[PDB]
RNA sequence: ACCCGGGUAGUCCUGGCUGUAAAGGAUGCGGGCUAGGUGUCGGGCGAGCUUCGAGCUCGCCCGGUGCCGUAGGGAAGCCGUUAA
RNA sequence: GCCCGAGUGGUGGCCACUAUUAUUGGGCCUAAAGCGGCCGUAGCCGGGCCCGUAAGUCCCUGGCGAAAUCCCACGGCUCAACCG
């Protein structure tokens, strides 16, 4: 898809995007730009914009609101969260609260069109019911995590606030440029801050 | 038997009211096609998704228990009676589905089983060409294919027309179901156990699909 | 030999289908269905056997077998190996000596035929028979009839009556 | 690729030059190669280690590539190059450094007789060398009148 | 050592296909993979292959469209008759449209339906459906 | 008898005999093919560090030695590139 | 009341069922069952590439494997068995 301009490039790699952490894996190694002298990855920035371009019109495409952003990190409930006030549908849980998809005798039961993952490690409930409905799969996938099930991708560092704010961002604007909103070629009206998290009193 | 038949799918369609996107369009009559379900893999989750294609009158849905099984858990000062069931949903006309069903009672049961059989469905592909010439229907399957289910062996054989369903009586019942007319069966390994046995045919008849030919190329 | 049982001979699906056959065609025993049954079995087993054999095989042996079924009547017209096996245990049950007798009005009811014949009330070609199994041909379905008989050598037989009263020929 | 012989453990992995004709920025010519080989066989190193440090040192890895064609019945190449000098080992090498190697456990296990692991290669350097016989004979390097054993291993190396 | 370097050949291609891989690689290689793989293609199963001679090997790299079901060689490599081929039909294949039973022959390899057209026949080398 | 206090053969060495085991990984051997991850031992390689020694580490590779696990197999436990 | 019917049943033998003898078509971690491990003789089984023979192997022809029984047709005996 298209070159890597700035807002583009300065945004991914200003933002902690590119620094995985530990393990390398046979299928992921074509998104893995480089190594450092210690373990620690880095991730190709070329690849995260092309891969989230596709994914505006891959989130596009499914026009009707029924998106769920889940997360069972702690940090990134809020971006999901602040992510999904702009979209329009998001599934909330900690958990997945199973029986979303599979059940509809539970009250809090929702039929959803794509799902976006944070981490396929701690998220695995929510893929173990997205094979059985019936639903393509797009999400954030680390140097750790694998691609089994996990059909489109969008290799980005997701372990980190700044990261796990970038993204559920620049994701906003993006879908709401194809849907034809805002655009993201023009700066997003919503500022980064409030998808930023932070700890005064827990 | 005639119109009757959209009567018990229109009076299930009174009273039906989707869980699902599935059982929402075919409530509102869009696919109207059980074939155009399965080639998609969209989730059969809704039992009355099914009741809307088969009505009283055409293909006459054979419902149909092979065995009803008691089994036991022991409990504290008691023993704990259920029972299991197994059932077969078919057509004659080319669909089927296989379903089990464990309950305390035998009538839920016998109605669990009847359920869960719906969602299972599956078509078998029928042998047109037949084996020697496609002269006029399917009598067949189109290949040889076997099942596997515990101990279960099961060879299903293409067939000459009017050699009927040579198999044991369990799967005999179920391939009436389906509408295989004629297939050589070869079985091995312990039969005994009925609901591998009829696991076997079922998944069996369900390969049938997955075989991969030259034909459609 | 001449008959078969199968594997288990109690089973109700098959003990079933024989019963409705029984009176259907009104034999006295199940021997006589086996007969049909065991007969039936040969012509398709063979069929099946030459169809699939390799085509250079002297053809003679396939003609030689659509010849006979013509002949006996089965095979209408039709010219492949499958349709054989597309015959039933009713259909050669339909082209007893029994059945054809009651068909062609010469009898009141099959039940009353089996008297018929056995007392030689039924001429076939020039010959009396003895043997309601017996096999009849399409060409030899047009030469049964009375001469020398209780039936018809008068017209005041009450037997002539008792045939009158029905008129119904057909499937037995 | 290995064979766990005698051993449980895959065996190296060395491989060939995929080379099939011989570089031209290394060069000699077959008169030159002949010299070195016959120089090398004259101080008493063995085809192998006559490979070795030609290899190492005048950059030619096999004999075959660079030789051939020069008579093209078949590869020219050390020992060939040898033979038709007369310089050759009328045993194969392959079986002299076995039977070489053979005839000096046997003094150890003279001296020394309490060894399992000793004795045991005893047995297990006899019997590579019986299967080497047994084929040569039939191929030719060793008469069929021979039959081996200690007293004619003693024999063909003194 | 190996034996039957076909076979490996053979079983590699299948297990091979059961993954559902691209294309292959055969590290050992010869004519009898090598006209096997001809008259296979020639029938149509596989894509394209190229081998390459190294001085070590024939190696063949094979193109896999998702066709083969599965394709064996014959364990003791039985002789078979013309007229036997019927029974060797019925046994080792899975219908009469198939047809490679791939047999060795007077006229040269062929597949079942091959041979039959021809009439001609022998010891069986290997199978492929 | 378990527990305690004495005690011979034996336990050790040399030469010989004897040849058994839950002598197990209850898994004969050889070749080829079939997601991966991680720890570890030894050998190779490209670097950074260095006490200038591969001493401390990163990664690919080769040989071995564990654990976890996809597809598949299994009756299940489990096995799963050290195959069952 | 069900079966069968001038038969029907009892004991014994053989074959099937019994892929419980595995060629077709079985297993062997824990169900029976791996030899405690190795060596190599007899045997079986064998990388690629070229040429000869054509022993196996396939193809064709030709000599020949009695009659009977079997299978199919037609014909004969009222019918079939049985026979031609």
């Amino acid at each position: 898809m298209a070159d890597e301009y700035l807002v583009p490039l300065d945004q991914y790699l200003a933002a902690g995007v590119h620094i995985g952490t530990q393990q390398k894996t046979k299928d992921m190694k074509k998104f893995i730009y480089r190594v450092r002298q210690d373990g620690l990855y880095v991730l190709d920035v070329r690849k995260t914009d092309e891969r989230l371009k596709v994914a505006g019109k891959f989130l596009a495409k499914f026009e009707p609101q029924s998106i769920l952003a889940v997360s069972v990190r702690l940090y990134g409930q809020k971006p999901v969260k602040k992510f999904g006030e702009v979209t329009g549908a998001r599934a909330i849980p900690g958990r997945f609260l199973p029986g979303t998809m599979t059940n509809p005798a539970v009250k809090n039961f929702f039929e959803p069109d794509v799902l976006i993952v944070t981490d396929p490690r701690a998220d695995h409930q929510a893929m173990r019911e997205a094979v059985e409905i019936g639903i393509p799969i797009v999400a954030l996938v680390d140097t750790e995590n694998l691609l089994s099930y996990v059909d489109l991708a969008i290799p980005t560092n997701n372990k980190g606030r700044k990261a796990l704010a970038l993204i559920y961002w620049i994701l906003a604007r993006e879908i709401l440029y194809n849907r034809g909103e805002i655009q993201s070629r023009e700066d997003f009206k919503i500022p980064v801050e409030e998808f930023e998290m932070k700890i005064v009193r827990r | 038997m005639s119109q009757e038949w959209k009567e018990y799918a229109k009076r299930v369609l009174d009273e039906w009211e989707p869980k699902t996107k599935l059982g929402m369009m075919v409530k509102e009559g869009q696919i109207t096609d059980i074939h155009e379900i399965f080639r998609r893999g969209y989730q059969i989750k809704e039992p009355e998704i099914i009741d809307v294609l088969l009505p009283e009158v055409n293909a006459r849905e054979n419902q149909e228990v092979l065995d009803i099984a008691l089994t036991v858990r022991m409990t504290d000062s008691g023993r704990r009676v259920r029972f299991r069931v197994l059932a077969a949903v078919g057509n004659r006309d080319g669909y089927v589905g296989l379903g089990i069903g464990h309950g305390k009672e035998v009538g839920i049961a016998i109605r669990k089983a009847i359920n869960y059989a719906k969602l299972n469905i599956i078509e078998i592909k029928r042998g047109c060409g037949s084996w020697e010439c496609r002269c006029r229907r399917p009598h067949s399957v189109p290949f040889a294919v076997e099942g596997k289910e515990g101990s279960v062996r099961v060879r299903l054989i293409p067939g000459p027309r009017g050699l009927g369903l040579v198999i044991g009586d369990v799967g005999k019942k179920i391939l009436r179901l389906a509408g295989v007319q004629d297939v050589w069966s070869q079985t091995f390994g312990e039969t005994r156990t009925t609901v591998n046995f009829a696991k076997a045919v079922f998944n069996a008849l369900y390969n049938t699909n997955r075989v991969a030919i030259s034909p459609e190329m | 030999k001449k008959y078969e049982t199968p594997p288990h001979p109690w089973i109700k699906e098959r003990l079933d289908r024989e019963r409705v056959l029984m009176d259907k065609y009104e034999l006295k025993n199940k021997k006589e269905l086996w007969k049909h049954e065991t007969q039936l079995k040969n012509f398709r087993r063979r069929a099946r056997r030459l169809l699939a054999a390799r085509g250079k095989q002297a053809e003679i042996e396939r003609e030689q077998l659509l010849a006979r079924l013509k002949r006996l009547g089965l095979l209408p017209e039709d010219a492949v190996l499958d349709d054989v096996l597309s015959l039933t245990i009713e259909d050669i049950l339909e082209r007893r000596l029994q059945t054809i007798v009651y068909k062609k009005g010469l009898a009141r009811t099959m039940r009353q035929a089996r008297q018929l014949i056995v007392h030689g009330h039924i001429e076939v070609n020039g010959q009396i028979i003895r043997s309601p199994s017996y096999l009849v041909l399409k060409e030899e379905e047009d030469t049964i009839t009375y001469a020398r008989t209780s039936p018809f050598a008068n017209p005041q037989h009450p037997e002539r009556m008792m045939i009158e009263k029905a008129k119904q020929g057909g499937e037995a | 690729m290995a064979r766990m012989h005698a051993r449980k453990r895959g065996k190296s992995g060395s491989k060939r030059p995929p080379r099939t004709a011989p570089p031209i920025w290394v060069e000699y010519t077959v008169e030159e190669i002949e010299n070195l080989v016959v120089k090398l066989r004259k101080e008493g190193y063995s085809t192998a280690m006559i490979g070795t440090i030609l290899r190492d040192q005048y950059g030619i890895p096999s004999v075959k590539l660079f030789k051939d064609p020069d008579n093209p019945n078949r590869n020219l190449t050390i020992t060939r190059i040898l033979e038709k000098h007369g310089l050759a080992p009328e045993i194969p090498e392959d079986l002299m450094f076995l039977i070489r190697r053979a005839v000096n456990l046997r003094k150890h296990l003279e001296q020394h007789p309490k060894d399992l692991h000793s004795m045991r290669g005893l047995q297990l350097i006899e019997s590579k060398i019986r299967r080497l016989v047994k084929y040569y004979k039939r191929k030719g390097k060793l008469p069929k009148n021979w039959r081996y054993d200690p007293e004619t291993a003693k024999l063909l190396v003194r | 050592t190996l034996l039957d370097p076909l076979a490996n050949a053979l079983s590699h291609i299948t297990n091979s296909e059961r993954v559902g891989k691209r294309e292959v690689y055969i590290k050992p290689a010869s004519k009898l993979i090598g006209e096997v793989l001809r008259v296979m293609q020639k029938y149509g199963y596989i894509g394209e292959f190229e081998f390459i001679d190294d001085g070590r090997a024939g190696v063949y790299r094979v193109q896999l469209l998702g066709r083969i079901n599965k394709a064996g060689a014959i364990k003791p490599r039985f002789p078979v008759k013309v007229s036997e081929f019927e029974k060797w039909e019925k046994r080792f294949l899975p219908a009469f449209e198939f047809g490679i039973l791939i047999v060795s022959t007077s006229q040269g390899v062929m597949s079942h339906k091959e041979a039959i057209e021809k009439g001609i026949g022998g010891r069986l080398i290997a199978y492929v459906y």
